[PDB]
């Protein structure tokens, strides 16, 4: 959960990039993580769902 | 009461971002709704969705917009839906500080407030004699009995000087008395051709001259005029001479539509048709107003409230394009659908 | 986007094979809809179903198709139907390169942008003089005054021209002007029995020659002109000679019915009846295009957009029919009678 | 039923597909074709290999495929062949939901069905005027006796009018009453020079006007006429006059050789020669339908059935081809050698 959607977990993504955060910049940091909380559950506020 | 207006401004604003069902909201919106709709559905015990999707959803939350319209516009509108009815406590939401503004909602109404409480100069929309009852022929000779120098009206922004052979005099007062304008636009020129009292064609010579205050003027440049300044006009000249002297555009402290940044475009919106019942919704609204109910006001609004409620209604209006109400009013029988030219220029009565 | 357009076209095509409740499909469909239905009913949140069979799932899923159509082809209908709602999501379900699109489709996509972007020779479907105010009677001797040889239109592809005995001259510049051709065919013959001003009859005497560019022609052969080279016509014959030049067929870079292939069989099928719901479906659909609403464009359409939206509507026709959908259209009334070809001639305003 | 015709032209289709496969690569064809050929064997007791390869194989796959054509036609040719004999069964074969069908063949029977149950708008093929009785001489004047405006038919699309000096009048009723119109397009011209009742020249100056329905329209430009407004010609010159109005071409809601993508090249490629036991087959299967035995209808069918007659026979002949099946035929005589227009000429009849 957040903000109000249900995004999925950096777990169920496609990618290894544990490895590069220690090396990036403020910038470079805080612009993944917008994409990591980006890519949401498109439906989400709905139960029922299935 | 400009922090009220703003918010009810803000809140209509942030529901108008409700285009679709399942699209992600401006942290900012979520943020301000929540309190706002909570609040509102507290003091009003109304059941308003911060996500409306159903219909009857959608009606509530606009009935949210119009009631706090009517609030911060101060209107009563009484019985006119068997659906709505206007909660009066909607004003004591638009008051609690919790409920932010947006920092456009402040600087608009700040704006308004701002210039309707003052007055300042602007470039007037009609000719300067367009309240006149008698006017004469264009470039056609004209002397008054026992007078060297003859001016007079031939237009709605035309006057024309008529002149004997070494003539002269002030005209100012043909201008004096009428409005009150700060700075009259002038533009003289000489009546190369005229008609004579019997019909036969007169040339006016080079030579004439026009001088405000005593300077004199070329003809054909624009000058700035108090409307005190003398107008002298002289005729040296060995022939009778006409001159045509234009008020290009004068400046006065009465309010025109470029009193607030597209009030005009505004206006249109808030007395553009959209259906029967958002027609007879703005119509019934306005009822309660000195703005004519259905047709752009010949004279532009000068005070709070009209220009106010102008402002809110034209927003409701949008709110009203998004959310897709459906209800009725007494009096309104709507046809739903295809909506033509010909089907709405009939709703205006 | 044609990627787009090819996948909406192969979805509804295999809508089409629908026709029954427990029939068997080809591999290839259940792969199709399968993945289409899930990603749509995934974006959509709506219920379609691979094997529709109540009604309500049949409307569904025509309203999918529906909702693709419009979206492939790039249009917003807006409050048509009270039971159907244009989804904009269904977009983003196309441009998903999950979705597959056949071979077929691929192509017809490729030909239509492929022709729809550039130009190229075809044979034009009416005469060459149809855009004429002036004509002349067939046969009828007219000579225009100081001249030897006079030329005049007496059709639509029709001209003829008037000799008097041993004279010549240059004739194209009538045909020049009109249009833009690339290859006129014509086709000359000797009046042999034509009208004199006064009325009695004359011959025209067997020698008269019709060269172009230089070179002589026979009569009654098909000619390649240019319509830039010598079109020359000498009458060394004794006597007066009339001699008519048709224009059996010319060609020009003009759009006809045969840029892509059966397009005229579409256009029928788009604008045929069917049945109410469908008439004004297909009308309110048009009404957002530059597409006669109700009736074959007189002139054939240019426009990758135009041809492309054809298809897609011609297509969702015969989904339309296999699924015999069922619903309401704001302003269509439904008469429950069997349908008559009067019945359905009334229909069209 | 559809279904049943759906199912068979797959078959037939894919039995075309055997030119030489060597692993086929439509997969979904195979599935369809074991599983029919099962089906139809078991029921027939007939022996169709999936490969066929003799002649005597290739012989009873066309047998089949045209017992399914036939029973998906409804026709029963009955004893037109001492090796060929049609097995009523078939029918029984095509009707179990066992059978897919390809997404062409369903959208190719719903395009059928679609249209040949419905109606709709199309360009007619002949002139307007074609079955007419009585035509007159172009560009010569007549006038009925007591009218002042007489218009007549000069041609299968052409009319002319005319005109007394400072007459006119109304002239639809030569249009009306003949066919069925939806929409004629029109466009008139001046007869600049025309045979008097005497034979001498007579000019039609300009300023005679053509108004439809109230508004005055342009010569040399097409009209959309819907039949029933006023088409009036106005004769202000001192001088007689006559205008030639052209009906460029025509739409009514009668079946043309459109209703169905390239019907056409289907016709042509059924009522197409090949060989004696072809042509002898082709014509046999007709003779128990509506449709001309060898020679293509002057009119274009309008029923189902028809049509898709029409489509089966000319699959069921690109099946003949692929296949090169050898057999005899009750009344038909073969002629081995090579084969020339010569010897098809005489074929029929």
């Amino acid at each position: 959960d957040h903000r109000g959607m249900e995004v999925a977990e950096p777990e169920v993504l496609g990618v290894e990039f544990k490895n590069v955060l220690p090396v990036l910049t403020a910038e470079h940091r805080a612009m993944i993580q917008n994409a990591l909380d980006g890519s949401i559950i498109e439906n989400g506020n709905v139960a029922t769902r299935d | 009461m400009d922090t009220i207006a703003a918010r009810a401004l803000t809140v209509m604003r942030a529901c108008a971002t409700l285009q679709e069902a399942r699209i992600v909201l401006e942290a900012n919106v979520m943020e301000i709704l929540g309190i706002a709709i909570n609040r509102y559905n507290g003091l009003t015990l109304r059941g308003v969705t911060m996500r409306p999707t159903s219909l009857a959803q959608r009606n509530e939350m606009f009935f949210m917009c119009l009631d706090m319209m009517l609030s911060a516009a101060g209107i009563n509108v009484g019985p006119i839906s068997p659906d709505y009815t206007q909660h009066m406590a909607t004003i004591g939401v638009l008051a609690t500080p919790e409920i932010p503004f947006t920092t456009e909602a402040a600087n608009e109404i700040a704006r308004v407030t701002g210039e309707t409480s003052t007055w300042g100069p602007a470039r007037q929309p009609y000719g300067f004699f367009l309240e006149t009852e008698e006017t004469f022929q264009p470039g056609r000779w004209f002397m008054r009995a026992a007078q060297a120098a003859t001016a007079v009206v031939c237009g709605p922004d035309m006057i024309q000087v008529s002149l004997n052979a070494g003539a002269r005099g002030d005209v100012q007062q043909i201008f004096q008395g009428r409005n009150d304008p700060m700075m009259i636009y002038l533009v003289w020129r000489r009546i190369e051709n005229f008609a004579m009292a019997q019909g036969n064609s007169q040339q006016t010579q080079a030579g004439v001259t026009v001088s405000v205050g005593g300077v004199d003027m070329r003809a054909g440049r624009i000058i700035a005029w108090d409307g005190q300044a003398a107008l002298h006009v002289r005729n040296p000249t060995q022939q009778n001479a006409m001159v045509q002297i234009q008020v290009v555009f004068y400046i006065s402290m009465d309010k025109t539509l470029n009193q607030y940044p597209a009030l005009t475009a505004e206006i249109f919106n808030v007395y553009s048709f959209r259906d029967h019942t958002w027609h007879g919704l703005r119509t019934a609204i306005r009822n309660r107003t000195t703005l004519p109910n259905m047709l752009p006001p010949i004279f532009p609004p000068n005070d709070r409230d009209s220009i106010l409620t102008l402002l809110l209604l034209s927003t409701l209006a949008d709110v009203y394009t998004v959310l897709r109400p459906e209800f009725a009013m007494h009096g309104v029988n709507p046809m739903p659908g295809p909506l033509t030219a010909a089907i709405a220029r009939a709703a205006y009565v």
